[PDB]
């Protein structure tokens, strides 16, 4: 019923390792690209009439 | 074209020039706004204002003398202009105001009248001088929590909380002998001035040195002063430039000349040999722009400033300008460099040799305070002509390519994109 069984799981192992890494890596890259926005600071000085 | 400078007890620096009609004398101290604190910020500017107060100014006017002062970042100067014959009476007024009246100028009626004037002065600046206001904030964010961040005119809050004691405290710590240089420009001889100085002895606070601090540093950042009620957008953007006495001091200044300055309303300006103009004139991306290479003791800023009414295309203005700067690292041409050399000489000449001795004094004073001497205009040209395309590329690849930037702006800057978008344009994709 599942002749591809052994080979399927071998490919899954490579696929899951690459994707996991890509996932962890993207998180890091995203945080870096967003650091300026995340730590951005505002100050309000009410304008005189 | 003579740079004479000798030291007795005080360091005297002069630059005599036969035909001049007038002569300027003054003392230049090796301390400015970069030596102040966030809390006594504006003390130097305050000093300048009392030195030019109606009282002290009238005393010099009777004698036929004119007063002038300039507060900068690394230095400070007090100058008195006179006729070539009254070169001695300028020194009398100089000493009388820095030893005799260094307590009479600080009266409770004079101080309050002056303080009230610098307050309306600094306020007017913040309310209307947008291009300089932006340039000042550029230094503020670029060099935050560092000496160069403090504005020369001081802040309104530090100014209104300033007292006579703060003036004295600063004066007794910086207006010292080892942190001063007496400058004389106009037509008077070096030997003519040094004698009148070495005549009157009295050291007055000799051996005393000014306080130390921490080194200036550039921090890639931005300050956005959005104001939709203003009819334009004023922006200034820059990278860490070159300090005075840097090997690339001239390479940097030449690089800024390549892009130069522009004014969309002046027919001749639209015709300059600047590639960037082909891009910005199609949709008229700005009313004006000007590049600069600001140099100070510890650091500097290299970048440009611009003003525009095309508020929906600010991103194209920034994009085309940064793409041109990318060229300095990879494809600047021989003729662009050569055009810059010629124009740099013309501007450097027009500065160093104007028909005004007060400008000469500031230029001479500021230089001798940092390097102990002044490079002759002819010496500069030799260095300028020696710059090759390879030099500009090596410089740009270190100072401009994929380097942090500092941004400041005011007015209708909604169209000025985020930091990272601007920062990404400091380079190009390649195989
Ligand atoms: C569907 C599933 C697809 C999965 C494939 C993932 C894509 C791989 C991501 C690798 C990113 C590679 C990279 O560095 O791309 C850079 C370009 C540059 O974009 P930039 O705006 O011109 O640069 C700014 C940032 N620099 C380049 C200065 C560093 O940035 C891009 O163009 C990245 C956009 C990619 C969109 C896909």
């Amino acid at each position: 019923a599942e002749p591809e069984h052994d080979e399927r799981k071998r490919l899954g192992l490579k696929t899951v390792i690459i994707l996991s890494s890509l996932y962890l890596l993207s998180i890091w890259v995203k945080k870096f690209k967003w650091a300026g926005i995340k730590t951005r600071k505002f100050v309000f000085n009410p304008p005189k009439p | 074209a003579e740079v004479t400078q000798l030291s007795n007890g005080i360091v005297v620096a002069t630059e005599h020039n036969p035909s001049a009609h007038t002569a300027s004398v003054g003392v230049v101290f090796g301390s400015g706004a970069a030596n102040e604190n966030p809390y006594n910020n504006g003390v130097s500017n305050l000093w300048k204002n009392i030195f030019l107060s109606k009282e002290n100014s009238a005393v010099a006017a009777k004698e036929g003398l004119a007063l002038s002062s300039n507060i900068s970042r690394d230095f400070q100067s007090y100058i008195v202009s006179s006729l070539p014959g009254s070169t001695d009476k300028s020194l009398d007024f100089l000493n009388q105001s820095f030893i005799q009246q260094k307590a009479n100028l600080l009266s409770s009626s004079n101080f309050e009248a002056t303080k009230k004037s610098v307050l309306k002065q600094v306020q007017d600046f913040e309310d209307n001088d947008h291009p300089n206001r932006v340039l000042e904030h550029l230094h503020s964010t670029a060099f935050q929590n560092t000496p160069l961040s403090l504005p020369t005119r001081g802040t309104l809050e530090s100014l209104e909380n300033l007292v006579v004691a703060d003036l004295e405290s600063f004066a007794n710590n910086h207006f010292l002998n080892s942190n001063a240089v007496v400058v004389g420009t106009g037509n008077i001889k070096h030997e003519d001035l040094v004698n009148s100085i070495e005549s009157k002895n009295l050291s007055l606070q000799t051996g005393t040195k000014p306080v130390l601090k921490k080194k200036a540093a550039f921090l890639g950042s931005e300050v956005r002063l959005r104001d939709d009620t203003l009819p334009k957008a004023w922006i200034s953007l820059a990278v860490e430039g070159e300090p005075v006495n840097s090997p690339n001091y001239f390479v940097a200044k030449l690089a800024a000349q390549i892009f130069g300055s522009y004014n969309a309303f002046e027919p001749a300006s639209r015709l300059q040999g600047i590639k960037l103009l082909d891009n910005i004139q199609e949709y008229q991306l700005c009313d004006n722009f000007n590049h600069f290479s600001l140099s100070y003791k510890d650091s500097g800023l290299w970048g440009f400033s611009t003003a525009t009414r095309n508020v929906t295309m600010i991103d194209d203005l920034i994009h085309f300008t940064l793409k041109q700067w990318n060229r300095l690292t990879i494809s600047v041409t021989d003729t662009e460099v050569e055009r810059a050399k010629s124009l740099l000489k013309l501007q450097l000449g027009q500065l160093y040799e104007s028909g005004n001795p007060v400008n000469d004094a500031n230029l001479l004073g500021a230089e001798v305070l940092i390097k102990g001497s002044k490079l002759s205009l002819g010496e500069a040209f030799k260095k300028i002509d020696a710059i090759t395309v390879k030099d500009v590329k090596a410089w740009a690849g270190k100072r401009l390519w994929d380097q942090d930037i500092a941004i400041a702006g005011t007015g209708q800057i909604e169209g000025l994109l985020d930091y990272m978008r601007i920062r990404s344009d400091m380079s190009m994709m390649r195989w």
